[PDB]
């Protein structure tokens, strides 16, 4: 038995590396950066037909121009998402402008290693967040996709997959993705890869899709417009 | 530092609090303490553990504590930990009277202390209070009441209950004799002497080995009265005639 | 004057083996009368009473905070409180607010448990004890009450004679004060009984 | 009793054109009936696109410009961008309001270029109230400069004038003329006039002498 | 002052303290609630009340606000804290926003509170799952549940506690528009689900109904025994 | 650089026992014998003061300490621990007097002191006191004798003995003590109870004894102890 | 084995394992090369791709106008230290109106990094830095470690397979001080090149350059800005 | 300036308040309610400072409601008045003193009708009838004149009407409408608003 | 200032001037005294220029967070309560702001008045500012719930004009907003000088 801020002989932190393993348990999520916009996809993994599928939100909006998709321990991300939402509004209040996708990713990444036992505040974290995040939005640099993990490392990705079957999904993305593909091609590609790795058959109420683009704001797909691309197998 | 921490407020692999269950074992070693609800009142009967010839007897009681004008409690477990809780109970009762200008309702006093006992099981890293309490009282909402309290912070209202040594053997004995809505204070007292006679490993039962307190509604005011030796001896001799009634 | 805002008058008197405590019944804000039956004398332990005069809030806040402490005392101790003990408790309570006090000058009247000995005292707003063998007064008509008590009070008075003295002392003093009156309640405390009487008084 | 404030004079002026923004001020620093220094330009440069002018209590003016400098570098590191004219103006509003119950005795005018490349002028009160406008004067002689600008730049009260766009030559002429006129009447204004011109090429500084009495 | 990490990550990426708290709710009394189209009803089984116990004081169904109520499973002492925290929040939402609390909001509060107790120093997770029930000022009925981890979902019908697996799969079969037609039939679905675990209830069944018109109505052992007979002549209608 | 442990060091064993308290009871049992007797006229407190080297100055440190004008103390177990409780009891006695202007009743003082002893069985990063206390006092025209042990529990005695041979002490007491013995006779039987467990022959510099009656609490002078030793 | 849990536990050999393990995190991240001349200080950093469908990690960060850093280790610890360095520089300019001397900033890092290595329940900073700065004493190259020990070096390289760079930097060391800016960067890249397998070397995707000096403030070159520096390349003579 | 009045009978409590919300010289609102529902059988009529009135009365309101949810039953009129008084008394010497003159009316299960008067200094007093505001000075004498403890509710309204008509005749401030409510065993009842 | 708002059959009208004064000196005559919180929520401002601008902007921040957290728009009653609570913490400090918060709810057309003194009242018609006593005059004389959309515009526009004619601290231009079921729209922004010529016919 040890403390939470203990280094392994290799050089990495135990609790942080174990938190990465918690993502492997969570449902798979895909994001694709495109000239025309950014799409975010996630599987819900409904365990019972009695459970309302719309109450499982794994893609949420941070601002009009920024969306976020999580995987792992959903309950942990709720504070991270709220801190992100507060930061974009605080930025607007002070600077009268929208915050950049990279800045919001960076703000959240600062909270990642804010855990500890001794020398800690009355309301301090005890463990890292067991959640990976996919930030997708549009700013001055255009449509951008950012990935985050418990280690606090954040990096821009052309396309990224995180979750249980993230290994097979990423190689599927490397096979399909190239620089010039459209957003319509991006949504189509993300869903095909999603239906391959899912244990359950991909359905309209089974998944979530959201796109942020230069044209208009964050938009989550309804049952009808989900079915519009579900019928393309 | 973390090597010396015994982790008092932690879950077990099976999903239970070890320090609470281990504390409950401490209650089972303490003196037998029971309570019975009647129609015309409510009483507590407790086994005296301070039973030495050289003891002085200065206080009105050993196990029974008066908390309020309308309320009283009895204790089973670590006696020092009880002194902390009984003192806090009196403060809570006074806080309520200061604010609302009427006596604290029985259930409200029990929950307030249980909130404290629960706290010591979830955070702080301290050991739980090794005490189970039985509460008797009257309020303008439910009348005569009897409540039980755990070291876990768990509480329950009972018509008849027992805690301490031979708790299981006593509760099944109460489960036999008790009549719902038919028990009078005289019949509940007779039951109390009977149950304590069987659970007492020294089955002679003198008045100096037991302790009985009654809570009655008397002409608009609540009367809490601890029965003295001559009253208790008289109750035992009544029960002792029932052992001589089996010769039929 | 902050003490003259609600008015009021509280008096205590020593008898043979008894004590009397009286107060006016007016509750008013400055010139306006609001209630004709306000309680200023409070029971602290059967044969012991406290009368509080001053600001109506502080009269009520002190009375309730004193009972809070007294109930805890009488439960911690196996006994009921003694008159001198209450006096020191009140003094303690009032001095805690030394630099921002309750605007009330209390008066304690009662009989000592077991010894049945009479006891009277008055205190400061910051809790200075003053024990006497004759009388203690507090209120807006302090001067009026003193003039009555000095000329009327006699050494050994039986409950009936004591009642007549405190009643007459209160009535005639109150009648020269604008912010006091509207009825006078008197408690005569004996070992075996307590006599409580409201007097026939002016209502102007 | 000790007073934490002192009136140090100084008047700041800014005019926004279509491709330029002029920020100008006198150079006199005063206290009571005496002059501290004849060389104290109130216009200070923040970025390539933005220039600020501060007047009133100099102590607060020095502190605030140092605070802005720090906050500007803070934004640069955090966002990888230079802070824009509108974003500085929005920030300055919050900084001035943070001292609401102990105000900065300060009159700020921000002049620079927006995202489209057009001229911008932002006016400020001591506690943070601000708006964008085409021309603004702030300071001791602000009540002297303003009416002439309202008449000549805004064409207000005039009947049949064409409404010709502001040229750099006319605006520069207008700054010099109002300051010469203010130096005749306001005792706090004088010595020398410094003008800062904001264009696509950057910031230029020009100095013209005034009365020194 | 006591800053010791209680809940930590395991080598395989698990939170044992959370999972152990989820074992504590498993040992608790069976709690089930179904969502109709006019009324929402929840009920609790696995009672085994000693008879000699006052059944009024051991109620596991609690009201939170004028329009929100909840049931639980697991550590009864833990729930009482949560319920009190949820009740305070219901009035605090009225002091800040004036508008009454929504069913989703109060669930989100309970969930965040339970989540905060899995990521804080010196604290241990709550060992309860809650079934939150209410009506929006909109007309639509609502049913939510929480668990020790702090995850919450909306349900048409759900069961947590002892033998939650058994009732969960009974509801999956029996939940149709025919079963939730009127008020009586939605109540029947709860009781029929409770008879899967409990040894013939009526005395061992506590259940309460909530309509959008009136507050909470807890049914007494006389009104519950009526449904015991009404479904009995449905069961004994095979011939 | 310091803070403090916030977790208890006294915990419940699987058998349901507070092990540290029972081990602290072992410490008092191994301590020097002390006896207390209520005389219904006064109270006597007597303790063994074996000095071991003669080089030790007897009068320098005392085992029988006064809390106030009417209350006195003895212990069995650890000297250093006893001394902390002495200071705490004295301070508690003054708190009461400042509020009520009345000498603190023995029962009230014992309750307050026992609460402190209770704290050290539950507070963060501390062990219980390895001391049992004998508290005597005169108030309300009545003698009092109390015992406070490591757990934080108090008992009212007519007569008791603690430390080494506490079993032999009590069995000697109930055999010899009767609730009628005057203070003078109480001192005799207090010394005799110590004599039962002494092994070394008594002198006036070998035992410490304090009395408490209506006149107040005081330690008996070496000369007085010498005159009583003429048994 | 039993002495490797806490920074407060001393090994019987007179070592602290927790500090040594934190130092391993530096050797985990990709190599970065720091070198100085007489007027300029240059940081050349290799970037890691987690999967070449994603961008290469940010390795060079700004501190002030005259100071810049290249990190090796934990990113979140790197940004935490970076914010501390920024703050101290900002305070210096706020108070004294002059840039904070590089040596004095590094001395402050030594102070801040020492604290956790002596407190229980705390951990060392899992990042080593190479600091490039210019002040009154000319260009500077400083090395920091998870242990609060720091170095004032002529040239330095830390990271994965940074051993090969150390050999190159040592042999062409006497050439550095008299060297011009154009070739001073070349020497940096030719050092960073050695820290790579013989398949492929430096490109526009994986090279980041940070230059500060008497001429210019600290500037980061990354993609299109890095391609003039790569031109005039000399193939690997392994 | 605001007005409150309360009349207690044998088994009811009649309360009324003006519906005027004014700022300096203008009447900004015509249908303002100065009555706060605490329980099903308790009303709290709050009057005084611009901000303190709403903030204080509402804080007590949600606390009584919290008590209702906490224990299953409601507070008594006696317990409610003492709870309000405690919160007001405690704040009196603090940094934020509430300047509110209030009037609490309620019906108890066992004790019956109850009316409480309260100072801004937090002086609690039980009265058969009580009034607040400048209008109290003109009306209180009419209450003293035509009041018996055995007054029926229909004649209590007549007595109330005598008071409100006096406010039209002598009182210099314009007070056209009044909110009228009665509390008894059945709860709180809305009455016809008396208008002029 | 002068600001006014009233609700009729077809929605809610919101009118304001644009004068800003610094003592007896006119600082500006182009200030936007109506704050656009949501596509359906508005807020007027009168009093301390900085105080008004800051707290209403703080409220606009607060409401967006509410919108993100609950997936629903905030109610007029809720929005108004938040501002009322925030400003109450600072009562006695010397803040000066009289504001009207108005939009469209599930309850329908809402209109609330909020003070720095701690007032919060719902009403069908309000007038706030130094020239409020003048605006009330004509707004009440020409008001009816049955007013046409263009007739309601004329009532509000003239009510500000009449206020600028009497009050020294009111002037500039009259800005008009119409809050309807779908949301609000910018109606008109006419100069007082231009209106003066039209109202003389
Ligand atoms: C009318 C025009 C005048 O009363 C309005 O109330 C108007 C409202 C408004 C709203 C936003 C933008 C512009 C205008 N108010 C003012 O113009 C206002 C008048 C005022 C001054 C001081 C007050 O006490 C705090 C209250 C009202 N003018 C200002 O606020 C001016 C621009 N600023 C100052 O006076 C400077 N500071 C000095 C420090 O204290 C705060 C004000």
């Amino acid at each position: 038995d040890r403390g939470v801020n203990t280094f392994s002989p290799e050089g990495r932190l135990f609790q942080v590396e174990y938190a990465i393993e918690a993502i492997k348990l969570g449902s798979t999520a895909i994001g694709i950066q495109t000239s025309e916009g950014v799409c975010l996809a996630v599987e819900k993994r409904i365990t019972s037909p009695l459970m309302e599928p719309s109450s499982i939100e794994k893609i949420v909006e941070i601002d009009a121009h920024i969306g976020c998709a999580m995987s792992g321990l959903i309950a942990d991300a709720k504070t991270l998402i709220d801190k992100a939402r507060v930061e974009t509004q605080n930025h607007w209040f002070t600077y009268n402008e929208t915050m950049t996708v990279e800045s919001v990713t960076q703000a959240v990444s600062n909270l990642a290693l804010q855990f500890g036992e001794e020398d800690a505040d009355p309301g301090a974290m005890s463990r890292p967040f067991g959640v990976a995040l996919l930030f997708g939005g549009v700013d001055e640099k255009g449509p951008q996709l950012f990935h985050m993990d418990p280690s606090g490392t954040f990096v821009q990705c052309d396309a990224r997959a995180i979750g249980s079957a993230s290994e097979g999904a990423q190689s599927s993305l490397q096979e399909v993705y190239h620089k010039s593909m459209t957003l319509k091609e991006a949504i189509k590609s993300s869903l095909i890869i999603l239906k391959q790795v899912m244990e359950e058959k991909l359905n309209a109420t089974n998944i979530e899709l959201a796109t942020v683009q230069p044209g208009q704001n964050f938009h989550m797909f309804t049952k009808e417009e989900l079915e519009e691309v579900i019928k393309d197998i | 530092s973390r090597r010396y921490d015994s982790r008092t407020t932690i879950f077990s692999p099976e999903g239970r609090l070890y320090q609470v269950e281990y504390a409950m074992e401490a209650i089972g070693h303490a003196g037998t303490c029971l309570g019975i609800l009647a129609n015309d009142g409510v009483l507590l009967a407790a086994e005296r553990r301070n039973i030495h010839k050289l003891l002085d007897e200065v206080f009105f009681s050993e196990k029974i504590y008066k908390l309020n004008e309308d309320m009283a409690c009895s204790v089973a477990g670590i006696t020092s930990d009880a002194n902390v809780l009984t003192n806090e109970l009196r403060l809570i009762a006074q806080r309520y009277l200061l604010q609302y200008q009427e006596p604290i309702p029985c259930e409200q006093l029990v929950t307030a202390l249980c909130d404290i006992k629960q706290a010591y099981t979830q955070f702080g890293g301290k050991r739980p209070f090794g005490v189970s309490l039985l509460y008797i009282g009257w309020d303008k909402h439910y009348g005569f009441q009897l409540y039980q309290s755990d070291p876990s912070g768990n509480y329950g209202g009972w018509k008849a209950t027992c805690i301490g040594n031979n708790s299981a053997a006593a509760v099944s004995m109460l489960k036999q004799d008790y009549k719902e809505g038919e028990m009078t204070l005289k019949s509940a007292l007779a039951l109390a002497v009977k149950v304590l006679n069987k659970t007492m490993d020294v089955s002679k039962l003198s008045a100096e080995k037991v302790e009985i307190a009654t809570l009655t509604r008397e002409s608009g005011k609540t009367v809490i009265r601890v029965l003295k030796q001559k009253e208790v001896e008289q109750l035992i001799k009544k029960h002792e005639e029932e052992e001589a009634k089996a010769e039929r | 004057s902050i003490m003259s805002y609600n008015g009021g008058a509280v008096m205590a008197m020593k008898g043979k083996n008894c004590v009397a405590i009286a107060a006016d019944r007016r509750f008013g804000i400055q010139a306006q009368m609001v209630t004709t039956d306000f309680q200023k004398i409070f029971p602290m332990g059967d044969r012991l009473y406290i009368g509080l005069a001053g600001l109506a809030t502080d009269v009520q806040t002190v009375a309730q905070r004193l009972k809070f402490r007294l109930n805890l005392y009488e439960l911690k101790e196996g006994r009921q409180i003694k008159p001198y003990t209450l006096m020191s408790m009140v003094a303690n309570l009032l001095y805690e607010k030394r630099f921002g006090p309750y605007y009330t000058e209390p008066v304690i009247a009662g009989l000592d448990p077991k010894t049945f000995k009479p006891f009277i005292c008055s205190l400061d707003l910051i809790g200075c004890p003053m024990v006497t063998d004759d009388f203690v007064v507090s209120g807006t008509c302090s001067e009026q009450m003193y003039g009555m008590c000095e000329s009327l009070w006699e050494p050994n008075m039986d409950p009936e004679h004591l009642f007549e003295t405190i009643s007459q002392a209160m009535l005639n003093a109150v009648d020269r004060d604008a912010v006091s009156g509207m009825g006078v309640i008197v408690h005569v405390i004996e070992k075996d009984k307590i006599t409580t009487r409201t007097l026939k008084a002016r209502m102007d | 009793r000790f007073s934490p404030y002192a009136f140090n004079g100084g008047t700041v002026l800014a005019i926004a054109g279509e491709d330029f923004s002029i920020v100008a001020s006198d150079t006199r620093l005063s206290e009571g009936f005496s002059i501290h220094t004849r060389d104290s330009p109130k216009c200070y440069k923040l970025t390539d696109k933005t220039v600020i002018g501060c007047s009133g209590f100099h102590g607060d003016c020095l502190t605030l410009t140092k605070i802005i400098e720090a906050r500007l570098k803070m934004y640069k590191h955090s966002n990888n961008k230079a802070m824009t004219t509108g974003a500085i103006a929005a920030m300055l509003s919050t900084i001035l309001y943070s001292r609401r119950f102990f105000p900065y005795y300060v009159y700020n005018i921000i002049g620079g270029l927006d995202e489209e490349g057009k001229g911008a002028v932002y006016s400020f009160d001591p506690v943070g109230s601000y708006q964008r406008d085409s021309f603004k004067a702030g300071g001791s002689a602000s009540a002297m400069l303003q009416p002439l600008l309202d008449n000549q730049v805004g064409f207000k009260n005039m009947q049949n004038v064409e409404h010709v766009p502001l040229t750099l030559d006319r605006a520069m002429r207008l700054v010099k003329d109002v300051f010469i006129s203010a130096a005749e009447r306001d005792v706090y204004t004088g010595d020398a006039l410094r003008i800062c011109i904001v264009t696509k090429e950057g910031i230029r500084e020009e100095t013209v002498p005034l009365r020194k009495d | 002052s006591y800053d010791r990490a209680i809940t930590v990550f395991s080598p395989d990426g698990h939170l044992f303290q959370v999972e152990y708290a989820q074992e504590a709710v498993k040992k608790g009394s069976t709690a089930v609630g179904v969502r109709g189209k006019d009324i929402v009803v929840l009920g609790v089984a696995k009672k085994s009340v000693a008879k000699l116990q006052d059944e009024r004081t051991v109620r596991k169904i609690c009201a939170l606000d004028d329009n929100v109520c909840m049931a639980f499973a697991g550590l009864t002492a833990d729930a009482r804290i949560v319920i009190n925290r949820a009740r305070v929040e219901c009035q605090s939402h009225r002091l800040t926003v004036e508008d009454p609390v929504t069913v989703e909001y109060i669930t989100r509060y309970i969930a965040s509170l339970k989540q905060r107790y899995t990521q804080s120093n010196g604290r241990r997770p709550f060992g309860i799952s809650a079934l939150i029930v209410g009506f929006d000022f909109d007309g639509t009925p609502r049913l939510y549940q929480t668990d020790p981890s702090g995850t919450y979902h909306a349900w048409k019908a759900n069961a947590i506690g002892r033998g939650a697996k058994s009732v969960r799969e009974f509801l999956e079969k029996n939940y149709t528009d025919d079963a939730i037609e009127t008020d009586d039939l939605t109540i029947k679905l709860v009781i029929k689900a409770l008879l899967e675990v409990v040894q013939s209830g009526g005395k061992n069944i506590e259940l309460a109904v909530m309509r959008r018109d009136q507050p909470l109505k807890i049914l007494n052992p006389e009104e519950i025994e009526k449904y015991v007979a009404e479904i009995e002549k449905e069961k004994e209608e095979n011939e | 650089a310091k803070r403090g442990y916030s977790f208890s060091l006294t915990t419940f064993s699987p058998s349901g026992k507070l092990v540290q308290i029972e081990y602290a009871l072992a410490a008092v049992a191994g301590g020097a014998p002390s006896v207390g007797i209520k005389a219904a006229n006064g109270v006597v407190l007597a303790t063994e003061k074996k000095q071991k080297s003669i080089l030790y100055d007897e009068r320098s440190v005392h085992k029988v300490e006064p809390i106030t004008k009417h209350i006195g103390l003895v212990y069995s177990g650890m000297g250093p621990d006893y001394r902390v409780l002495v200071h705490r009891a004295r301070k508690l006695a003054q708190q009461y007097y400042l509020v009520y202007q009345e000498p603190i009743p023995t029962a009230q003082l014992v309750q307050r002191v026992a609460s402190v002893m209770q704290e050290y069985t539950q507070s963060g990063g501390v062990r219980p006191f390895g001391v049992s206390l004998l508290i005597c006092g005169w108030n309300e025209g009545r003698p009092y004798l109390f015992q406070s042990d490591p757990s934080g529990a108090y008992f009212a005695w007519k007569a008791t003995a603690m430390g080494k041979n506490y079993v032999n002490g009590k069995t000697f007491l109930e055999k010899r003590y009767n609730e009628d013995l005057e203070l003078e006779d109480a001192i005799h039987t207090a010394i005799l109870t110590l004599k039962e467990s002494f092994e070394g022959q008594m002198t006036e510099d070998n035992i410490e004894v304090g009395i408490c009656n209506e006149a107040g609490f005081r330690r008996l002078t070496p000369t007085e102890v010498r005159d009583y030793l003429a048994a | 084995n039993q002495y490797d849990n806490d920074v407060t536990v001393w090994s019987p050999q007179g070592r602290i394992h927790q500090i040594e393990y934190a130092m391993e995190a530096v050797k985990q991240g990709s190599a970065t090369v720091g070198l100085k001349s007489k007027t300029h200080a240059v940081l050349v950093a290799l970037k890691r791709a987690q999967s070449e469908l994603a961008a290469h990690q940010k390795k060079i960060l700004h501190v002030d106008n005259h100071i810049g850093i290249s990190i090796a280790g934990l990113t979140a610890d790197a940004r935490l230290l970076c914010n501390f360095m920024r703050q101290e520089c900002l305070d210096s300019r706020f108070v004294f109106d002059r840039p904070l001397p590089v040596s004095r900033l590094v001395s402050l890092i030594g102070s801040k990094t020492q604290i956790p290595t002596q407190r229980y329940g705390r951990r060392p900073y899992g990042v080593g830095l190479l600091i490039a700065g210019y002040d009154d004493m000319g260009p500077h190259i400083f090395q920091t470690c998870p242990s609060a020990n720091y170095f004032d070096c002529r040239a330095m390289s830390i990271g994965a397979r940074s051993q090969s760079a150390r050999t190159y930097l040592e042999r062409h060391m006497s050439e550095f001080m008299e060297c011009n800016l154009d070739e001073l960067v070349k020497h940096g890249l030719r050092a960073l090149r050695e820290t790579l397998p013989a398949e492929q070397d430096l490109t526009t995707k994986n090279v980041s350059i940070g230059i500060v000096g008497k001429d210019l403030e600290f500037t980061i070159y990354d993609d299109d800005d890095v391609s003039p520096f790569l031109d005039g390349l000399e193939e690997r003579p392994q | 300036m605001e007005y409150l009045i309360g009349i207690q009978g044998p088994d009811y409590v009649l309360v009324a308040s003006d519906r005027v919300a004014a700022s300096n010289i203008v009447q900004m609102k015509d249908d303002h309610d100065k009555m706060f529902k605490m329980s099903e059988k308790i009303l709290l009529l709050c009057v005084g400072e611009a901000g303190d009135t709403v903030q204080f009365a509402e804080y007590i309101q949600k606390n009584v409601q919290l008590y209702k949810m906490r224990n299953g039953y409601e507070l008594s009129p006696t317990a409610a008045a003492n709870f309000t008084r405690r919160n007001l008394a405690d704040c009196l010497r603090s940094r934020t003193p509430y300047h509110v003159n209030l009037l609490l009316a309620g019906y108890d299960e066992h004790e019956g009708p109850a009316l409480y008067y309260m100072d801004y200094l937090a002086a609690l007093a039980k009265a058969p009838f009580a009034a607040h505001g400048y209008g109290a000075f003109l009306t209180l004498s009419i209450l003293d004149r035509y009041y018996t403890p055995t007054i029926s509710r229909e004649r209590a309204v007549e007595l109330l009407r005598k008071c409100l008509e006096e406010l039209q005749k002598r009182f210099i401030l314009n007070l056209p409408t009044f909110s009228v409510r009665v509390i008894d065993k059945d709860g709180i009842h809305n009455l016809e608003n008396i208008a002029f | 200032t002068t600001t006014l708002a009233f609700k009729f059959l077809h929605g809610v009208i919101v009118a304001a001037d644009s004068r800003a004064t610094a003592g007896a000196y006119i600082a500006s005559q182009t200030v936007k005294k109506v704050i656009e919180i949501n596509p359906y929520l508005l807020g007027t401002m009168a009093g301390g220029a900085a105080d008004c601008s800051f707290w209403e902007r703080l409220l606009a921040r607060q409401c967006r967070i509410y919108e993100l957290r609950n997936k629903e728009r905030i109610s007029v009653a809720a929005a108004s309560k938040l501002l009322a609570n925030m400003v109450y913490q600072y009562k006695g400090m010397g803040l000066s702001m009289g504001t009207m918060i108005c939009g469209w709810d599930k309850r329908g057309p809402g209109l609330y008045y909020v003070d720095s003194e701690g007032n919060r009242i719902s009403g069908t018609a309000f007038s706030v500012g130094s020239g409020s006593v003048y605006a009330y005059g004509v707004m009440d004389r020409g008001y009816s719930y049955d007013l046409k959309v263009e007739e309601a515009y004329d009532l509000a526009r003239r009510a500000i004009y009449q206020a600028t004619y009497r009050d020294a601290y009111s002037g500039g231009a009259v800005n008009l907003y119409h809050v309807r079921e779908d949301g609000w729209i910018r109606v008109s922004s006419d100069n007082v000088a231009d209106l003066h010529d039209k109202y003389s016919s």
